[PDB]
């Protein structure tokens, strides 16, 4: 496995490299069956780069097949989800989820329920504009959710490549001037974040699975094989 | 089994 | 003002949350009767209500806890109450592979708790938790440090303008039990990669733990609607607080 | 009226 050998900055570069491009939505107020579809077509559009960026994912690769599948599963909606919560840090009380489709809360409550996870991914945006997230810490904290999600459903690998990461953060706090506590307090204070970033995607999960049975827009069979994969 | 398909390309 | 837990040393810390350990309780469990998927969760939800109650004095105890308002204080267990139920469960079974144990006389398997639908997929989950924390040797000093990150850190962003100061009050507490985390890893002799990797590993957890709790929530408002075993008014309170 | 409340209440 040729991921434990890069280093530092071989890890960041090569994460910063493998960033999917930010999609743009279908081109032009919204309804409950509108909004929806506008963001189905786009999650749906965004997980076809998603899993190519895994493959890019250092030590990602050398997985079996089936350890792919089950990590891409389980992880697959907190990965949309902090994707989305990065891209809003620049537009405070918005979600941009994409440069022609930005939102606030109040245009969530279009659909049921989903001014509950607008508000708590609108939350997310906050913290991580409080704690001025950088880029190259991003794309660890990324990395780190497709890895450790379903690691614990099926490992070695993993979590050597998952402490390889660690040394990553760390590095990169120690490259900005961080002393020894402020640099064990920032990696502290990241990884909890992912604790709510599995709530909202939990949440976010039982909300997807609701669209589906009131069936008020058709879901794509890929997001319909990632959505079955969680019940 | 889309998921399968998209990682072997 | 003045708060006592940001006067607390590393060591101090530890020797506080030691001490606010809540008892292991038994339950009524007969092992003459064999199981029914009434009576089992009728033994786990007579079990989790008498849990809650100490729980709820054991929160009292976490330093910092005590300085949040009332408002606060009730939002931070209404969201983490099956979290810190979990990871007690998972770290009571360390020492019982394949095994949970919900009490000192109630020990079940994975085949036991197919006994109830759905059960056995959160048991799995558990299982595998439990797998974990013995495969990193956690300790006791760790535990009752995650137990008290749990209460504090999974509503602080479930959070108007002046209350701001109650948000970083809460996460000066959390990077306190960060700075209590490491100072356990320094004594152990653990190197500074060392203490960060291991650092990150438990954090990782509480990831899972997470999931567990928000699976174990939808159950547990399942058997509600399924009507079969009445849930106590406590639990009814803590569920519908999810909803 | 909340348990939680009470519970969290009396001293
Ligand atoms: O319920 S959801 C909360 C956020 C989103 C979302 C949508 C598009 C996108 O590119 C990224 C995200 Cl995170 C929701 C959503 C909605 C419909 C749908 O069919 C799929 C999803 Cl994921
Ligand atoms: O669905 S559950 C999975 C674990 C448990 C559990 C039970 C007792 C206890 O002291 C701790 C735990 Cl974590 C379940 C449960 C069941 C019924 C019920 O009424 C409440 C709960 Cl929490």
């Amino acid at each position: 496995s040729l991921a434990l050998s890069l280093t530092a900055d071989q890890m960041v570069s090569a994460l910063l490299d493998a960033e999917p491009p930010i999609l743009y939505s279908e081109y032009d107020p919204f309804s409950e069956a509108s909004m929806m579809g506008l963001l189905t077509n786009l999650a749906d559009r965004e997980l076809v780069h998603m899993i190519n960026w895994a493959k890019r994912v250092p030590g990602f690769v050398d997985l079996t097949l089936h350890d792919q599948v089950h990590l891409l599963e389980c992880a697959w909606l907190e990965i949309l989800m902090i994707g989305l919560v990065w891209r809003s840090m620049e537009h405070p009380g918005k979600l941009l989820f994409a440069p022609n489709l930005l939102l606030d809360r109040n245009q969530g409550k279009c659909v049921e329920g989903m001014v509950e996870i607008f508000d708590m991914l609108l939350a997310t945006s906050s913290r991580f504009r409080m704690m001025n997230l950088q880029g190259e810490e991003f794309v660890c904290l990324k990395s780190i959710i497709l890895l450790n999600s379903g690691v614990y459903t099926f490992k070695d690998h993993i979590h050597r490549v998952l402490d390889k990461i660690t040394d990553t953060l760390i590095h990169l706090m120690a490259k900005a001037g961080l002393t020894l506590q402020q640099q064990h307090q920032r990696l502290a204070q990241l990884l909890l974040i992912l604790s709510h970033i599995r709530h909202m995607s939990n949440k976010g999960m039982e909300h997807l699975y609701s669209m589906k049975c009131k069936n008020v827009v058709p879901l794509s069979d890929l997001l319909l094989e990632m959505l079955d994969a969680h019940r | 089994k889309i998921l399968h398909r998209l990682l072997q390309d």
